Formats: structure tokens, C-alpha cells, sequence
RNA sequence: GCCCUGAAAAUGGAUGGCGCUCAAGCGUGUUACCUAUACUCUACCGUCAGGGUUGAUAUGAUGCCCUGACGAGUAGGCAGG
RNA sequence: AAGCUCGUAUCAGUUUUAUGAGGUAAAGCGAAAACUUUAAAUAUGUAAGAAGUCCUUGUUUGAACGUGGACAUUUGAAUGAAGAGCUUUUAGUGGGCCAUUUUUGGUAAGCAGAACUGGCGAUGCGGGAUGAACCGAACGUAGAGUUAAGGUGCCGGAAUACACGCUCAUCAGACACCACAAAAGGUGUUAG
RNA sequence: GGAAUACUGCCAGCUGGGACUGAGGACUGCGACGUAAGUCAAGGAUGCUGGCAUAAUGGUUAUAUGCCGCCCGUCUUGAAA
């Protein structure tokens, strides 16, 4: 398992001392005990600066920007076909839509109903 | 120099919407709507009915 | 609309409606004396004071907001009757700044000519079906200042849930009333 | 302190055990002080 | 406020290898159709594990009384977790239509057990058809045959604020 | 940001009369940016060598501009040979003023580059460096 | 559920007082009504902001004209009188 | 406060989306609760493109670095916004109260220690009889209209309104209350 | 079996009563109305009529009534006295 200067990691202790426990930054410092990983932290309203080191298996490789690399290439990957047709691409990311009108038919499924009947 | 609302003085409702004129002669609002007659089906009544 | 709930009801089954997907807002509780984080989002909704007024396009993302101000705000779905009239007497554009009063179609033609909307109904017809050019549309409106309604609220105490007998909350229907009556 | 898991702002660990390496040394060099007199 | 009577039916949404869940229905008290619905979410948790995100309502429908002239005699169940634990409550109400019934109850539980409208749960309320099934007391005082009652002290609202007769209860 | 200049002088609120019915009715990029800095300060209105003109002169195809500066003009012998060129601005000095026209140049005043160039057509603008002074 | 008891002094006294008992109490439902420097509208002032305007003959161009939004405030800081 | 050094498309006390961790136990059901996958909200981090990527195939098959070329704005979620940095300089002010939220330790009882956010100070105004902290409330000058909180027997402006029930007190209650005397007593009543 | 009504919602349906406001000052615009000429409730009020012509309105000044309103300044920020 290594560890370069500028990965991005995610803190999981495999107790009761100190409390981060699942707060994410970039790794600076390397020796063969532990790493320099360093932590942005407000205080008042303004973010301080916190080196630290940790013991390298409680520590894991976070992988955060894994979607973002798929959708750069995704994008490039509809952009191809995008060439090779007259299309709009709508390679937007969307919130999700109010959903649409339907019928429900109430034939082998006859409605139930019910009551604190108890049971 | 002032604000005249529309919905009244109809001057200046007519300054918009020219369709708005035709909207009050085929009067529009008071349109009626045929009637059909199509009972639900039973199961329907049964489900309302039922306790 | 009506005519697919009938079928149903002879064919036995259920039609259901699409949910509504657009909604209007109104700032209810005063300026001071609020947590931050319900504070910044009032400021994203242009709800800078009491019974301001705004659209949303109603999205998931959107939907969360609305669970964070719900102490503050009243809302529910606009009907046609409504929209139009908040266009026609409370509508303000806003060329550049300065809440520019509509007054003719010119002013609309000038601004969203170039997205096709040249009268004052596109822009209604824009908004409550939402359209391809809805967030421009919005965005194009001033925040609309409202007065207090006329009959009064309601309730005697404002402040708990319009469901458990106060005012604030989803209304979804029932702000077609109160609108008009802060018109 | 060498044992548990994180530091709170070159290792700082380390310097714990060195540190702890004069001061057991130095009962260790103040041992001989007093062997010779 | 004057309640209304509802049935509410939900589905809890169709999903993949799913569809067509059970349409659950309930008869809801209510005044309007959006407490309704607020207060048809908070039995669906209470039953079982769905909630509120995860489903949707099929429809809702106000249920008319089916004879609003015929006086009906009521019995209904109620229980309600107060103060310590729980328990059942069978109170009878002769009265109009099911909705005027629970009007009155809800009068009377907050006049009694200090009673919110979250407090209460009301299970079944069932039109007693047969006399002598009709149990209470109170109830059973005004089915007697060819009833008849005075109206002791009978007041007259005065309109103004005097009067010159040193007026009488009439009679 | 500024929008007067602080200077008291009569006769240079007559040039910022000029300009200011330039810059508003003649849409050129030119006019109003010779404005902007009738505005500055004596620190940042930096003296300008004869010789950082005649870097200009060297450029590609740019002997004939009428190089223009809003400052001052000072002389440096350190330079000996110099164009023939038009020049303008606010004040020359004497080493300044003697050395542009024996070399055969033209020395101007700005309102009459004004007359000759309204829309500041095949001009050329210099600053002198602001980082001299600390 | 209400009800009484369920200790508490020492000038004369306080649900704010009067008093009120199918309340002028308690719980609850319904509308109606009263009201702030709050909000809606208009006028006015003032700041800021954005536009326009040497063309004579006539005026102050640091002026004029159009348009808008704002207006708490000690220590303090600036401007105009 | 003075400036030019920006009037760019750059940012945000915000969500969404993915990725995190506390799995708190609630799925649940497996092999005989003992699974190991997985299902929520409770608050929280990280990330969301133009210096953006590939290709060319070199350096020191990979990887870590590179030469060169191609790929524009549906250019890479929502929503709101021209106020980000600079160089200069420089007035005051550095100890204090109250509340909520977690969290640790507590005892006659009060608490104590942390972390966090409010309010107060410097701030009037309507209400709470009166009040630093309670409820409401965006302070130019006036007019009109509507309300907030709180009220509508009489002081006192507003229904001695309507509707159903309950209560009689030899110092009832009108509230500080979801606390203290408080755990009970009573041939007082009412409903179960 | 056939109707009515309640309820809720809409009308670019019609009509009455009240109260407050009248900014601005050649023209231009958007309009509508009319065959047109031209007209208009269309980029902010005009028309008609009376009284008085002075202490009449107003001002100023005493005083009464209603309602509110504590002694300033300094120092500790609160019993903040």
C-alpha cells in the first residue's frame, strides 16, 4: 500500500482520545511510522491549518473524485457521438423532476383497506 | 410618471393582451361545458362505500 | 385533466395527477432573531423581508430548501388565476437594477426578445408551464412585495404549522386563496 | 503518547522516546557523579 | 373547526421487480384534505415500515353522509396513551351524521381528559341500528316512548340595554 | 474613482472639459482613457524619459504614431541619435523641448492632437514606471 | 378531570385594580373586531447608483434633466456647513 | 479613509449529486441472534472541468514525468450575486453577561468542565400591569389601508359574541407549568 | 329514476356606497374608439357654483382637557440602582 504526497485521504480509527472520525485532506508528509496528512479546521469563522500524523492503517485512500473522472471521460464519450450525429448531447447533471401522471388499475389488486383494527 | 392597473381601467388592458377584447365577446369565462354521462365502475362505489 | 380521472372511474381504476412542479413562496417571519443557516437561504430565494414573494422550480434540490425554512415561509401551488394577476399588478422587471415597472410589452420584447418572449402573456405562459427559459424568466422578475392580507390569517397565532392550526408550511391548494388576499 | 493514533501538530513520536533517552541517561549520567564521590 | 370525512388511499411507489403494492386505504377525520394526508403518513409508520418519502398517495375522496337527516346512534372506540400507558375508551353519541359525532367527542375530550387533537386515535365509530343494543345510560334516557320534557327558566336575550317590565321567564 | 481632479488649475479643468465631451460622444477606447489619467496624482503621473520614447520609435511599423504621454516629458543625453517624430503632452523641459526639435520632431500641445487625431487615430500611449519610488 | 387538604408568620394590600360564579374561571371550537416607527401605496427630503446633456441667445457643467434603491447606531472615521 | 490595481465570469454561513465515517438497530432472511450483505436520518467532511481531457510516445510494460497534436461553449448540478485580491496607512477596542445545543464529571441541593450558536452591549418601537435578557418588530418626514404579537365586562380601543362540556372553594382560579413543597388524603363531583 | 341546492373554484360579468390622494406642466409614446373626419377614462384633475374679503382661516401666546413623558452629567456595562 503506498502513499505519495497529495493523495486524499479519509481518516476511519479502527478510542476515546480525539475525534475527527471521517474528515477528509491531502497528505504532505511521508515516513515509514506514519504520514503527514493536513486538515483544514474553523475557527471563529476562519480556517486554520493542522498538521498530523497517523498511524498509516487507520488511514484509507479516499476515492471522492472517482465520478468526476468517469464524467470528464463521459462527456468526451457522448462528445464522439455527439460529432457523429445531429444531436444535443444534454450532458448536464439534473436535479430530480416532479414525476408524471399515471393509472392505476385496482384489478388484481383490489384496495385493501385498513385500521388500527388492531391487527 | 404612474402606475395605471389593469383588471381595471380597461384602457390600458386593451394597452396589453389584444386578444383580451375578443376574450369578453366570446365571453369566454362563462363557457359551458357539455355534459357526458359515464357512471365509474362498481368496484369504485364498493371501495367508497366499504368501511 | 378532468376527463382522465373519469376514465378511470369507469375503467375502474385510479388516475393520479403529476405532481406539481412549480410553487410560490412568501416570507413570513420578520427580520431578526433567526439562525444562520435558514438565513442564508432566504438570501438565495430573494426573500430579503416580510411577504416578499418568488417562484421556484420545484426539483429535488429545491425540495430540500423547503424543509429547512418551513418555520418561516408559507407556500403551495399557484393556480392560473393567480399568476396572472401578480404579473399584471405586481409585476416588475429590472433592467440592469431599478424594478422596472412593466406597463407595456415593449419592455418585455426588449429583454427576452432574444428568448422569443415579446408579451406579457409568454412570460405568463413561461412560468406556469415551465419552460426551456423558466430560470431566466424568474430571475428577470423583481421580488414581489405584498402587502398584508386583507381578511387577516387565519389562526390566531401565527407561528406553528399550518397543518396543526398555525400558519407556515405547504399549503398546496390553499395559497391560491391567501395570495389574493395580499394582492 | 507513542502508542495512540494521531499528534495534533519529521516525526513528533520519535522525539518522545529521545527525549525520555537524555532523561533516563541523565539518571544514568548523575549515576556516576555520585559513584565517584 | 367543522371536520370532514376522507378516504385516503396510498400505494408506497412501484419499484423495479415491484409493482402494483397494496393501495392502502383509511377513512380519515379531518377538516381539510391536506391534514388529512398529514395525518394518513403518520399511521402508515406506526403500522409498519413505509414513510412518507417513500410512497404516494393513489387518491382522496370525501365521503358524504349517506342519510344526513336520519338521527343515527353512535358508538365508537377510542384509545389514547395517556398518562401512563394506553387503554380503550367506548363513549355514545346519538347524534346526526358520523362527522357531527367526533365533533362533539373532541369536545368532550378536551373538556374532560385536557384531550389534544394529536392525542386521540380513533379506531372505529359504529352506527348502533337495534335499541336495547344501545348500552350508556344517557343514551338510552331519550328513546322512551312519546318523550316529553319542559324547558325550565326560560331567559329572553335582551336586544338593548334596558327594559321597563321587570321581564319573566316565559311560561 | 476618481471622478475630478484635485488640482485647482484653470487650464487644466479646460482640457478635462474637452475630453469629457470626447469621451461621451465619440466612442472611441482612446478618449477616455487619456481622461482617466488627467485624474492621477503627481506620483502617478510619472515623468517620461525622451530615451523610453525612443524605445517606442524601434517598434514594428510604429514610427509614425503619434506617441502621446499624459505626463511630463524629461530629457537624457544618454541616448544621441532621435526620430523625427510628433510628440504631445503636458509639459516639456527645456532639455526636453530643445532636443525633439533639433532632431526636426514636432512638439505639441494635447489639445491640438485633439483637433488632429478626435478619435486618437494612429496614436501611441506611454506611462513611466510607478514602481520607481518606493 | 376538576375540587378541597398537601404548614406559614409577624405595619395595611393586592390575578394591575374593580370585581366576576350556566364566569368577566378552566379546556376547546367557530367567526367577527381592536392595533405598532411592522408591511402595501402616494407625496417629500437626503445619500448612493445608473443614464442623458456646451449648441448658441442666457446664464451657475462642481450645473441641469431622467431613472432606481435605500435612510438604526456608542467608541470611532469622513464630509458639508 | 485614500487610492488604480479588476469591472472578470468569479464566488457563496445553501442544497443536490457521488464519495465518506460514526450503524447507531429497525429490515433480516441465510449457515447450526451467531451473518454480511445491506435499510433509514442525526451532522458532517471531501469533490463537482478549459491550465479541461485525450492522443503523439519520449524521459526517468507499469507508474512518475514530458515533446507535440485534436477536442468551445447544453463547458460539464441547483440557486443567488460585478464588491476578488493587491501595495500603502490606521482610529478605536482584547476580557463579560444571558440563553440553547451537544458532551464529560458530579451531589442534600444548587452544579463543574469543555465545544457550538444565538441574544446583550452601542438599539429605540408594539405587547407582557410595571422589567437589560419574554413575545412581536428592517427606526428619514407625513397621509391612507392592512396586520404582528397580544387582546375585546369596566377602567381601555375592540363580541356581556356564538358553540359544547367541566368547576362552588371558611381566602377558588385567572401563571410564571409540562418544576417546588408533590407522595399520598378526602362518604366532593364528572367521565371511564 | 330524474332534478335542485350546499360546498369549493373561476369569469379580461354588471352595478351601488364610503374614505384618502390630485404629484406633474407646450408637443412626441402605448393605445382604444370610430367608415372616416375625428374622439377618448390613452405617459399624474378638471369643470361648475356660492360665501367671505376680515381676525374669517391661519399664526403666535397664555391656560384647560385627554394621552404620554422620572435629574442631568460622570463612573462602574448587572439591585444598575
Amino acid at each position: 500500500k503506498v502513499y505519495k504526497v497529495g493523495d486524499i485521504v479519509d481518516i476511519k480509527a479502527n478510542m476515546p482520545h480525539k475525534f475527527y472520525q471521517g474528515k477528509t485532506g491531502v497528505v504532505y508528509n511521508v515516513t515509514k511510522s506514519s504520514v503527514g496528512v493536513i486538515i483544514n479546521k474553523m475557527v471563529g469563522n476562519r480556517y486554520l491549518e493542522k498538521r498530523l500524523n497517523l498511524r498509516v492503517e487507520h488511514i484509507k485512500h479516499s476515492k471522492c473524485r472517482q465520478e468526476f473522472l468517469e464524467r470528464v471521460k463521459a462527456n468526451a464519450a457522448k462528445r464522439a457521438e455527439a460529432k457523429a450525429q445531429g444531436v444535443a448531447v444534454q450532458l448536464k447533471r439534473q436535479p430530480a423532476q416532479p414525476r408524471e401522471s399515471r393509472i392505476v388499475s385496482t384489478e388484481g389488486n383490489v384496495p385493501q383497506t385498513l385500521a388500527p383494527v388492531p391487527y | 410618471v404612474l402606475k395605471k392597473n389593469p383588471l381595471k381601467n380597461k384602457q390600458v388592458l386593451l394597452r396589453l393582451n389584444p386578444y383580451a377584447k375578443v376574450f369578453a365577446a366570446e365571453k369566454l369565462g362563462s363557457k359551458k361545458a357539455e355534459k357526458t354521462g359515464t357512471k365509474p365502475a362498481a368496484v369504485f362505489t364498493e371501495t367508497l362505500k366499504h368501511d | 385533466i378532468i376527463q382522465a380521472k373519469r376514465d378511470a372511474k369507469a375503467a375502474g381504476s385510479y388516475y393520479v395527477e403529476a405532481q406539481h412542479k412549480l410553487v410560490f413562496v412568501v416570507r413570513i417571519k420578520g427580520i431578526n432573531k433567526i439562525p444562520p443557516k435558514p438565513r442564508k437561504v432566504l438570501q438565495l430565494l430573494r426573500l430579503t423581508r416580510i411577504n416578499s414573494g418568488t417562484f421556484v422550480k420545484v426539483t429535488k434540490a429545491t425540495l430540500e430548501l423547503l424543509k429547512l425554512i418551513e418555520p418561516y415561509v408559507a407556500y403551495g401551488y399557484p393556480s392560473y388565476s393567480t399568476i396572472r394577476q401578480l404579473v399584471y399588478k405586481r409585476g416588475f422587471g429590472k433592467i440592469n437594477k431599478q424594478r422596472v415597472p412593466l406597463s407595456d410589452n415593449a419592455i418585455i420584447e426588449a429583454n427576452l426578445g432574444k428568448y422569443g418572449i415579446l408579451s406579457i402573456d409568454d412570460l405568463i405562459h413561461e412560468i406556469i408551464t415551465v419552460g426551456p427559459h423558466f430560470k431566466q424568466a424568474n430571475n428577470f422578475l423583481w421580488p414581489f412585495k405584498l402587502s398584508n392580507p386583507s381578511g387577516g390569517w387565519g389562526v390566531p397565532r401565527k407561528f406553528k404549522h399550518f397543518i396543526q392550526g398555525g400558519s407556515f408550511g405547504n399549503r398546496e391548494e390553499f395559497i391560491n386563496k391567501l395570495v389574493k388576499s395580499m394582492n | 503518547l507513542d502508542d495512540q493514533w494521531l499528534v495534533e501538530v519529521i516525526d513528533p513520536r520519535t522525539l518522545n522516546r529521545a527525549e525520555r533517552k537524555r532523561l533516563v541517561k541523565k539518571n544514568e549520567k548523575q549515576q556516576r557523579r555520585n559513584m565517584k564521590n | 373547526a367543522h371536520f370532514k370525512e376522507y378516504q385516503v388511499i396510498g400505494r408506497r411507489l412501484p419499484t423495479e421487480s415491484v409493482p402494483e403494492p397494496k393501495l392502502f386505504r383509511m377513512r380519515i377525520f379531518a377538516s381539510n384534505e391536506v391534514i388529512a394526508k398529514s395525518r394518513y403518513w403518520y399511521f402508515l409508520q406506526k403500522l409498519h415500515k413505509v414513510k412518507k418519502a417513500s410512497g404516494e398517495i393513489v387518491s382522496i375522496n370525501q365521503i358524504n353522509e349517506a342519510h344526513p337527516t336520519k338521527v343515527k346512534n353512535f358508538g365508537v372506540w377510542v384509545r389514547y396513551d395517556s398518562r401512563s400507558g394506553t387503554h380503550n375508551m367506548y363513549k355514545e353519541i346519538r347524534d346526526v351524521s358520523r362527522v357531527a359525532a367526533v365533533e362533539t367527542l373532541y369536545q368532550d375530550m378536551a373538556a374532560r381528559h385536557r384531550a389534544r387533537f394529536r392525542s386521540i386515535h380513533i379506531l372505529k365509530v359504529a352506527e348502533i341500528e337495534k335499541t336495547a343494543d344501545v348500552k350508556r345510560q344517557y343514551v338510552k334516557q331519550f328513546l322512551t316512548k312519546d318523550l316529553k320534557f319542559p324547558l325550565p327558566h326560560r331567559v329572553q336575550k335582551s336586544t338593548k340595554t334596558f327594559s321597563y317590565k321587570r321581564p319573566s321567564t316565559f311560561y | 474613482h476618481r471622478t475630478a481632479p484635485k488640482s485647482d488649475n484653470v487650464y487644466l479643468k479646460l482640457l478635462v472639459k474637452l475630453y469629457t465631451f470626447l469621451a461621451r460622444r465619440t466612442d472611441a477606447p482612446f478618449n477616455k482613457v487619456v481622461l482617466k489619467a488627467l485624474f492621477l496624482s503627481k506620483i502617478n503621473r510619472p515623468p517620461v524619459s525622451v530615451s523610453r520614447i525612443a524605445r517606442a520609435l524601434k517598434q514594428e511599423g510604429a514610427a509614425n504614431k503619434t506617441v502621446v504621454v499624459v505626463g511630463t516629458v524629461t530629457d537624457d543625453a544618454r541616448i544621441f541619435e532621435f526620430p523625427k517624430t510628433t510628440v504631445a503632452a503636458l509639459r516639456f523641459t527645456a532639455g526636453a523641448r530643445a532636443k525633439i526639435v533639433k532632431a526636426g520632431g514636432e512638439c505639441i500641445t494635447l489639445d491640438q492632437l485633439a483637433v488632429r487625431a478626435p478619435k486618437g487615430q494612429n496614436t501611441l500611449i506611454l506611462r513611466g514606471p510607478r514602481n520607481s519610488r518606493e
